[PDB]
């Protein structure tokens, strides 16, 4: 290849890893942010459930 | 535009090119091999990474603000209906 | 001799070279079917009938896969990487888009190298994948906004920026594409066209990706701005005295095509927005029509049954086949990589492909003209 074009090619990769680094840690936040309000009732509903089943 | 300027030895400019045409594979050997597989591999897994936490969150968030929690509350009022 | 006397491709030695591709293309050795799951099933009840027509034909913008969906049932999906088209089915998905409905329009992804996005006719678009190892097609999220009554097409940018998806009644809907696919506008259709209760027949995205093209049932086109998320109407023209059937473009950014249901076909220029030439086909009313990705062949198919061969510079006519007894309604599409083309409709409803051992026409004429040298080489 070109040098100038070998140069377009490997900084458009260094961006996408700063694009899908920083994406998928906002999905690891909300699937957490999920989890918080998630053992509101269902953790109550573990005690329900355990003895229904045991 | 050197070899036509006047007030030069011409051996002394052709060793500028040996110069040059080897300076040209120093950096296509060094893109060429740090955007070969160093940064192929990092975006291998790391594009799979993200499917599975947006496929897997979109789960979830189909459970809370969904039709599980959506036909928790359209039940009830096919209660009073009869009752 | 007349070939040998100009050494750059002129407009007449243009028109007789593309004579004879077409000529040669429709021969014995250079046709083969596709072994697809209906010309199984109908090479047994002919051997010792159910019309199910196809509803889209989509390439990808590469130029290696092929997806297509039947009337019934299922999606499939051809995966091409050199070998001609008897390399692999990866995929087809009896239930594509739910169990429920059917799937009328697809679109591959530019930017992603494996995606398509599956529009049934309830409220919803479903993008989903297409695994490369595996045989399956797993589910990657599904859209829906409020007031949304029933979507029939979407569309792709050319540069894989936005998300066209359309009803043909109440309203026309963006989804940007680079941060999340999320709702940036939507524009009532009646805003669009004032006249009367128009229906949204076809769609297109400009070269560019900025503008878009409608074609209504009254015959008007309209040409509406996209620029970040505003969706404005631009111009309003009377092209036609019936619904726009097919719009298309030049790959070189010239001009671009519109066809009608009278026996009607403008070229209009892109610059002055006027008509530049007129196509006398007076027979019946074009369904499907297509053009090279040279831009130079255009090809027409009316309710005749009957193919057209067309230029574009010009609007002579290079070649022609009728097709009468069969019951398609067949469709012609063209590879976007190479000059080849994949004409539906051998027996019911089947697909052929139509090849060479060269790929252009521009490598067609180099290897005509080295054949002659070589006799002038030898007197």
């Amino acid at each position: 290849k070109g040098p100038k074009e070998l140069e377009s090619i490997n900084a458009s990769m260094k961006s996408d890893i700063e694009n899908v680094r920083q994406e998928v840690s906002s999905y690891k936040e909300k699937w957490l942010r999920d989890a918080e309000i998630f053992g509101k009732i269902t953790s109550i509903f573990k005690e329900e459930l355990l003895k229904r089943d045991g | 535009e050197q070899y036509c300027a006047p007030d030069t030895d011409i051996r002394g400019v052709d060793a500028q090119i040996k110069n040059y045409l080897d300076q040209i594979k120093m950096a296509r050997a060094k893109f060429g091999l740090e955007n070969k597989y160093s940064l192929k591999e990092r975006l291998s897994t790391l594009t799979k990474e993200l499917n599975h936490w947006r496929k897997e969150w979109d789960d979830i968030e189909m459970l809370m603000f969904g039709d599980d929690a959506h036909s928790m509350k359209k039940m009830i009022q096919k209660i009073d209906s009869l009752k | 001799v007349d070939i040998l006397n100009q050494k750059t491709i002129t407009s007449e030695v243009a028109a007789s070279v593309t004579s004879k591709y077409l000529q040669s293309t429709f021969s014995k050795g250079n046709t083969s079917h596709i072994e697809d799951k209906r010309f199984i099933h109908v090479s047994s009840r002919s051997h010792s009938i159910t019309p199910n027509e196809i509803l889209s034909l989509k390439f990808h913008v590469s130029g290696s896969s092929m997806a297509y969906s039947r009337m019934d049932g299922s999606l499939t999906v051809w995966f091409i990487k050199d070998a001609s088209f008897d390399k692999s089915v990866e995929v087809y998905i009896p239930d594509c888009c739910g169990s429920d409905k059917l799937a009328t329009d697809l679109s591959w992804n530019p930017t992603s190298l494996n995606q398509i996005a599956v529009v049934s006719n309830s409220s919803e678009i479903s993008l989903l994948l297409i695994n490369e190892k595996s045989l399956t097609a797993s589910k990657l999220r599904t859209l829906s906004l409020g007031s949304k009554t029933k979507v029939n097409t979407c569309l792709y940018d050319p540069l894989g920026n936005w998300l066209l998806a359309a009803t043909k009644s109440e309203k026309i809907y963006l989804f940007d594409v680079k941060k999340d696919h999320s709702s940036v506008c939507s524009l009532n259709i009646s805003d669009i066209s004032q006249e009367d209760n128009d229906v949204v027949y076809s769609l297109a995205w400009s070269n560019g990706g900025s503008h878009i093209f409608i074609g209504f049932k009254s015959g008007y086109l309209a040409i509406l701005k996209a620029k970040h998320g505003i969706l404005e109407v631009c111009t309003k023209i009377k092209a036609h005295t019936g619904p726009i059937t097919e719009i298309k473009m030049d790959p070189w950014g010239r001009n671009f095509i519109t066809g009608s249901i009278d026996g009607n076909c403008y070229v209009w220029n892109m610059k002055s927005l006027c008509c530049e030439l007129i196509i006398n086909d007076l027979n019946s009313a074009v369904t499907t029509l297509d053009v090279c990705h040279l831009g130079k062949i255009l090809g027409i198919c009316t309710e005749d049954e009957m193919v057209y061969f067309y230029d574009l510079n010009s609007g002579n006519l290079l070649h022609s086949k009728s097709l009468a007894n069969y019951k398609t309604d067949p469709v012609l599409k063209f590879y976007p990589d190479k000059s080849w083309y994949i004409m539906s409709g051998k027996n019911d409803t089947l697909s052929n492909h139509f090849v060479k051992n060269e790929k252009n026409l521009i490598t067609y004429w180099k290897d005509m003209f080295d054949n002659t040298m070589i006799e002038k080489r030898r007197k």
